[PDB]
């Protein structure tokens, strides 16, 4: 599913990576796709403890502050 | 936090406060 | 433009119906956070695969993916690489 492009777009926002091989935006897509999965799944433990059949941003912000693996976002979803 | 990300971590502090300082990304969104 | 620093908010949203109940649904802001932190990902590997030597490629990405603690997603990665070369 994900676009190529527009994965590859992201990755040239940084001034240092000037050459990317073809395969490094394929790879991304399919990371991205099991990244969202697990972030998704991780705050929906939050919805349904707050008795919601919504996710909402704060859930996502309180997944992030549950799993060591997801320190990286502190900065951009904060609790 | 986490000992494997700590150091990039900080690295991607300054590569967004550069991309702010000029137009690339905003503040907030 | 929005359309030049984030993945398509609609794709973002499918991927993550496909993770909660059919019963669920995801607010328009926590698609747009979904969103921010995908891109947050990417450049995080990104730039860890940068300083993995020294062009980015696969297995640079791979590398900075165990390295950053992602290492769960490196077999599956290369299973998917394989079948899409193939």
């Amino acid at each position: 599913e994900l676009p190529l492009a527009r994965i590859k777009k992201i990755m040239k926002l940084d001034e240092d990576v000037k050459m990317i091989s073809a395969e490094a935006p394929v790879l991304f897509a399919k990371a991205a796709q099991i990244f969202i999965t697990e972030l998704t799944l991780r705050a929906w433990i939050h919805t349904e403890d707050n008795k919601r059949r919504t996710l909402q941003r704060n859930d996502i912000a309180m997944a992030i502050t549950k799993f060591d693996q997801f320190d990286f976002l502190i900065d951009i979803v904060p609790r | 936090v986490n000992a494997k990300q700590y150091h990039r971590i900080l690295k991607r502090r300054q590569a967004r406060a550069k991309l702010e300082a000029e137009g690339k990304i905003p503040k907030e969104r | 433009r929005e359309q030049d620093i984030y993945l398509p908010i609609a794709n973002v949203a499918r991927i993550m119906k496909n993770a909660i109940p059919q019963t669920g649904k995801i607010a328009k802001d926590a698609k747009e956070c979904v969103q921010e932190c995908v891109s947050e990902f990417i450049s995080f590997i990104t730039s860890e695969a940068s300083e993995r030597c020294h062009t980015i490629n696969g297995e640079d990405i791979l590398f900075a993916m165990s390295t950053l603690g992602f290492d769960s997603y490196v077999e599956p990665l290369k299973l998917y690489l394989q079948k899409f070369r193939e």
